[PDB]
RNA sequence: GACUCUUAGCGGUGGAUCACUCGGCUCGUGCGUCGAUGAAGAACGCAGCUAGCUGCGAGAAUUAGUGUGAAUUGCAGGACAGAUCAUCGACACUUCGAACGCACCUUGCGGCCCCGGGCCCGGGGCCACGCCUGUCUGAGGGUCGCU
RNA sequence: ACGAGUAGGAGGGCCGCCGCGGUGGGCGCGGAAGCCCCGGGCGAGGGCCCGGGUGGAGCCGCCGCGGGUGCAGAUCUUGGUGGUAGUAGCAAAUAUUCAAACGAGAACUUUGAAGGCCGAAGUGGAGAAGGGUUCCAUGUGAACAGCAGUUGAACAUGGGUCAGUCGGUCCUAAGAGAUGGGCGAGCGCCGUUCGGAAGGGCGGCCGAUCGAAAGGGA
RNA sequence: UGGGUAUAGGGGCGAAAGACUAAUCGAACCAUCUAGUAGCUGGUUCCCUCCGAAGUUUCCCUCAGGAUAGCUGGCGCUCGU
RNA sequence: UCUUGAAACACGGACCAAGGAGUCUAACGCGCGCGCGAGUCGGAGGGACGCGAAACCCUGUGGCGCAAUGAAGGUGAGGGCCGGGGCGCCCCGGCUGAGGUGGGAUCCCGCCGCGCCGGCGGGCGCACCACCGGCCCGUCUCGCCCGCCCCGUCGGGGAGGUGGAGCGUGAGCGCGCGCGAUAGGACCCGAAAGAUGGUGAAC
RNA sequence: UCAGACCUCAGAUCAGACGCGGCGACCCGCUGAAUUUAAGCAUAUUACUAAGCGGAGGAAAAGAAACUAACCAGGAUUCCCCCAGUAACGGCGAGUGAAGAGGGAAGAGCCCAGCGCCGAAUCCCCGCCCGCGGGCGCGGGACGUGUGGCGUACGGGAGACCGGACCCCCCCGGCGCGCGGGGGCCCAAGUCCUUCUGAUCGAGGCCCAGCCCGCGGACGGUGUUAGGCCGGUGGCGGCCCCCGGCGCGGCGGGACCCGGUCUCCUCGGAGUCGGGUUGUUUGGGAAUGCAGCCCAAAGCGGGUGGUAAACUCCAUCUAAGGCUAAAUACCGGCACGAGACCGAUAGCGGACAAGUACCGUAAGGGAAAGUUGAAAAGAACUUUGAAGAGAGAGUUCAAGAGGGCGUGAAACCGUUAAGAGGUAAACGGGUGGGGUCCGUGCGGUCCGCCCGGAGGAUUCAACCCGGCGGGUCCGCCGGCCGGACCGGGCCACUCGGCGGGACGC
């Protein structure tokens, strides 16, 4: 479900800069044409050069996506829904489970024509599924890191 | 949830798209809630603010009962001054202090014909 | 460069491969792309089927696949002279004609006319004037009943009959099956040099 | 104890680090529209106070129309009672530029028509090349006819 | 029982960094991240926790997941700062001195006087090319003018270039360059007479146009 | 000697020095091909535990390099014990 | 850091901060993990229907395996026991479904010494390995039988050597992880050059 | 020809149109390298690439078979999958490399010339007249050196016969009548209580349902961290003004007879195919395509049939004329949505007056540079100095935020505090001294269980009692549930290269 990132391919290559050769006391590395510039004079390729072209420039066509068996995927969901009829591994999940009925938690199909937000909240008020909507709550936070920004 | 592909939720485009809002939409951005006996008289829960209407603080320094006229309405700072919200510079000469509109509720509204229009339609929806 | 015990590998990068690579990070979106222009065209033409003609069963010429069956081009016009339709009212209603095949044998000429014949039974043709219906056009009642038939029409199946079993005869039991292909071969490959003997 | 060395506090130099982000990059989607009816680009000019940016064209920091409905704001002002902004179907849109009277390192040099003023001055409209159809004026015993 | 190790290989990390799915009813203006510490510690180590100070809004543990994930070197890149060092230096073309004025302030400005230099192939008076407001007046003394400056070609605010007869404009010089024609896949190129080339008043011209602020030119 | 013109890069121009052609000339300058290639130099970033070398064989327009055998490590596995 | 040898009169490093070098895609090999298993995988497309460009479902065309071998025409992988018969050296019937020798984890049995524990006595022997048969394709030598509607330059089989990446009651396929050798800028930085197009006679 | 016509060729600032340049990501036609690989290098490769030139469009191009195939036959083009790193090519070295079939996306087919029928039956222009089209001209032309209708290889035409059409259909305009966009104005609920703060958006609370709304708990702004303050979000939400379609009706103007049999008649593209040769291209190899020159066709012909050639058989198509949507491409532009991406030495060169400053004669080269505070509240006033620059005062939560101002590291430097100092300084190991801190001497420096004794306080304990609860994962029960389980009935059942079998309800 992830979108390709990559850097532009024009990134640090879009200058003309010619290393100056050895004699000069210099360090071999490309640098930038002369003129009455601040930039004359600087490494513009190398990836250690402020203003370059990172190593190894992250390309498009990377393998984003995985592709599973059938009969794996399948298999993945025959145990997370084994796994969801276990008091233990919904309590280890984390989940307020401890006032419900019943683990595995079936409900009339008169919910299915619910159409209203209040008949859902009262719902489970009910099932005493509530604490759980109220950890929800209790754990709605910022994130830590430059996602905020994304 | 937003579920309209045509808008946006993205905290650039909508910070971008309110700083640089122009004149117009400013003045739709710059709303103020009206108090307790505006919103059962006109059933309106806010209007944008306007010159002549009066308001009282209710968050900040200066919030309180007082009820005071809007002076000046700067859209460009998306802030609106006050007759007695105000404090005194240095060299004694007085300068208002600039309060978000989303900060006053509006106690009275000057009222025109362009008022009660929109007072009229708000309240037909 | 080589190594151990390993495979003379042949990677073709020795031209500027980077700069035509096609991505598919578009086919979700194609996929809906073409799942909403099935979805216009349907709508355009409202009771005609969204498959659009109808295609013969034909026969697939190699020998890998001359078993089985597939849906072609269009009905030859022997097919539709066979079936009673003429060449230009066929593409009025929905009927794929291929001017360039040709019929060989009557086995598939007769298969065509048959899925031919059987189209025109379900055909519901409306009226060019609703107020005034003519001789082709369906009655009122079966006009009713009409609805835009969803996949291709008359899905080309080939279903497989049984052979019936029988009482395996003695000239079944006696037929050498090897030497009559070994037989074949030679009367096959020997066949033109015999014929000048005998000049 | 001057100097020197180490450590620490504080103060400098310097800008790291962290936090911030109206930016970039990548992916996806829909459109996919320039020009002799003067394009792209360029020049110059335009604001009460205005250099750059930006927006405009001598109607020049905008006009009209329409929507919006009290601001713009650095400051002054009364223009301003439909303010302001957005939109944009009206109008306008200097010079150079395919650039088109001839030229251009020149605000150079012309021609035609019409109008106003006193041949001169001013204004307005025109004068590139290639080519299509038609018109008009022609050309050559080129092929005929009539003399 | 055993324990060296370069090149190299492998495993472990409750070492560290960025981001994601989970998860801790986590943490935080009663103070997060970062930073400093002759503060207390922990681990063999990578590192980590706590305290104080500073700071002012975000941040972290655990299970997995994705990397542009760890620097002392590359005459690395960018930025900053040292010793050198208050050192080299402020030394080509003879030379200044006195008094006064303005001014907070004078070896350097201004006026006066004296002594000198350029000595008419000038250190004089005017142009061309180039520069483009440097010109002029007033004001500033902040940065610049490698000392200073009350001064300036600096800065700030105003002002200043007036033509029939000076030049451009006009003419062609070497040239350059259209038209016809030719070539060329093509942008175009070759070519300066070579084609029904006279737009005038019976016409000859033979080559449009451009090209001189030192040529020609009322 | 000024100005106006002419000749442009494998070309120009040269009373000839491989001189000169914008501080660049035994082939200018600019941008691109281009992150040209390099058996050749330089550098190559956290800790710990365990094991631990080779400069020798054969072949190679090889002899500053590869291929191959050896030495190394990892992964085991078949048994015994 | 290169080196047989560096504290070297060998090279780089004045100082601090940030940046800075084994990557990604394709394909191959082995090891490992996962799924299914003589199968295996939808990787095109189709269909259900904020995150959803996900997930779900269908589709096996096709790929890789299940058969190899020869240049090709082509051809193409069953062993053993029992009885009868032929006695040369390979016919028939029946019961079965991969043989024989040596080794072989494990299992089974007897006996003994204490329904457990140690002695030596056998057996069914996994996988694997050594060896010997057997079969398929190529090829060679020696050959005497056989088949037919298309009786011929026809097509079949035997015996004994030998070539093959074979058979001999399948093990692959999909996915992921790691490493190794590659081709791609390919760990990073570096040439002297070469090419295409263009700009300069203000020196 | 009343003597001029025609042909050819000119002139015009003639009447009315068109062409030019830009962009060029994708696309079409040409042109064309070398780095590089082959560990050298020359063919090869790089590459039918870059650079160079021309021409378009929203797509282009291609496209209705002189095809594939050898079958039981397929049937325009484009694209995807597969064929396949295969056939083939190649100093057969390095390397290169498709197609038929098969599965999908999308599917749409057509028009001439020629041939012969029709009184040129055809068309443009001007003027006038009607509602950009129409009539009108005894208007001017084009055209027989060939316009229009019919007609194109799938055959076609004509005449008969037969069956069906015939104000209908079809096309173009706009009217009645209901569905894709564009632009506007709106559309649910705390600023409740307590408390912290410079500022709440913090923290706690808000009768039984946990304050209220929720088809709205996306996001942003607001002096902190907000579903309920505000803009918005949600909603087959409302309203208003436009735009573009489609369906159903009628109105106006234009088209307009189709099929089936027989007979009769008719039928095609030339300096092109092809052959030779050359160069180039291709996997195409005694030549895949393309082109130059020479040769130069045929009409039971011609092309193809992946090895040159002759004879023969067979299959297939009908070249040398044109048009044509969709699926497809898109690094440019315009407008959007998004991110396991970058976070001011990073990401585009460019988060800022960035292709800007600046440099070069020019072609071109090309930066650095984001952050006061919540709010300028930006420090009045006093005083020293000529002034910068200070001292008070003042603003603010904070000046330890004072205009390149958030945080303010390191190198380096000033100064203070401590210690030390003739084998450059630093470094390991061991200890000593000093210093700064930390934890300790508070009525010192001991706890826990049990027991003995003392002292006072008890919702006072064992046992018994009635009901309750749990355990026996203790014996009898009874349900329920699962099947490689058994025997009987019944199903829209399903199921298989067999009405029965199997499966399950
Ligand atoms: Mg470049
Ligand atoms: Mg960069
Ligand atoms: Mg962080
Ligand atoms: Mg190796
Ligand atoms: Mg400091
Ligand atoms: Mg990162
Ligand atoms: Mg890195
Ligand atoms: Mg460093
Ligand atoms: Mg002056
Ligand atoms: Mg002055
Ligand atoms: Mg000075
Ligand atoms: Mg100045
Ligand atoms: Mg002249
Ligand atoms: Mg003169
Ligand atoms: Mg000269
Ligand atoms: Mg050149
Ligand atoms: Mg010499
Ligand atoms: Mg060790
Ligand atoms: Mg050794
Ligand atoms: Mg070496
Ligand atoms: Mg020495
Ligand atoms: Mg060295
Ligand atoms: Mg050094
Ligand atoms: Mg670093
Ligand atoms: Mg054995
Ligand atoms: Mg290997
Ligand atoms: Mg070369
Ligand atoms: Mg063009
Ligand atoms: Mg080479
Ligand atoms: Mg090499
Ligand atoms: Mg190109
Ligand atoms: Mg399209
Ligand atoms: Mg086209
Ligand atoms: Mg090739
Ligand atoms: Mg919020
Ligand atoms: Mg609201
Ligand atoms: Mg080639
Ligand atoms: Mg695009
Ligand atoms: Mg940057």
């Amino acid at each position: 479900n992830r979108q390709p990132y990559a850097v532009s391919k024009l990134a640090g290559h879009q200058t003309s800069a010619e290393s100056w050769g050895t004699g000069r006391a210099v360090a071999r590395i490309p640098r930038v044409r002369g003129g009455g510039t601040h930039r004359s004079g600087q490494g513009a390729f190398g990836n250690m050069c402020r203003g370059g072209r990172m190593f190894a420039p992250t390309k498009t066509w990377r393998r984003w996506h995985r592709r599973v068996n059938t009969t794996q995927k399948r298999y993945a969901v025959c145990s997370a829904l084994a796994a969801s009829a276990l008091p233990a591994l919904i309590m280890s999940k984390g989940h307020r489970i401890e006032e419900i009925p019943e683990v595995p938690l079936v409900v009339e199909d008169k919910v299915e024509s619910y159409k209203k937000t209040k008949e859902a909240v009262l719902l489970l008020k009910k099932l005493k599924a509530w604490n759980d909507i109220k950890k929800v709550y209790a754990s709605q936070r910022m994130r830590a890191g430059k996602g905020k920004m994304r | 949830m937003k579920f309209s592909p045509f808008v946006t939720s993205d905290r650039s485009k909508n910070r971008k798209r309110h700083f640089n809002a122009p004149s117009h939409v400013r003045r739709k951005i710059m709303s103020s809630p009206l108090s307790k006996e505006l919103r059962q008289k006109y059933s309106v829960r806010s209007m944008p603010i306007r010159k002549d209407d009066e308001v009282q603080v209710v968050r900040g320094h200066y919030k309180g009962q007082q009820i005071g006229k809007v002076v000046q309405v700067y859209r460009k700072k998306y802030v609106i001054y006050i007759e007695r919200v105000q404090r005194e510079k240095a060299n004694g000469t007085t300068v208002h202090v600039g309060i978000h509109p989303s900060k006053v509720v509006i106690t009275r509204l000057k009222l025109d014909k362009d008022r009660k229009k929109i007072l009229e339609r708000k309240a037909k929806s | 460069a080589p190594s151990r015990n390993g495979m003379i590998l042949k990677p073709h990068f020795h031209k500027d491969w980077q700069r035509r690579v096609t991505t598919w990070f578009n086919q979700p979106a194609r996929k809906i792309r073409r799942r909403k222009a099935r979805q216009v065209k349907a709508r355009l033409v409202a009771p005609r089927p969204v498959s659009g003609p109808v295609r013969p069963v034909v026969r697939c010429p190699t020998n890998r696949y001359h078993t089985k069956v597939r849906a072609g081009r269009g009905f030859s016009l022997e097919e539709l002279k066979a079936a009673g339709i003429n060449k230009k009212v066929a593409r009025t209603i929905g009927i794929s004609v291929d001017p360039r095949r040709r019929n060989k044998s009557t086995e598939g000429l007769q298969t065509n006319v048959q899925r031919l014949k059987e189209y025109r039974s379900k055909l519901i043709v409306f009226p060019r004037k609703p107020s005034a219906p003519k001789k082709g056009d369906s009655t009122a009642e079966e006009l009713k009943l009409a609805t835009q038939l969803k996949g291709p029409i008359m899905p080309i199946r080939s279903v497989y009959k049984k052979e019936k079993a029988r009482v395996i005869t003695e000239e079944e039991k006696n037929f050498k099956a090897f030497a009559s292909l070994r037989m074949a071969r030679a009367n096959a490959r020997l066949f033109g040099i015999r014929a000048k003997k005998a000049k």
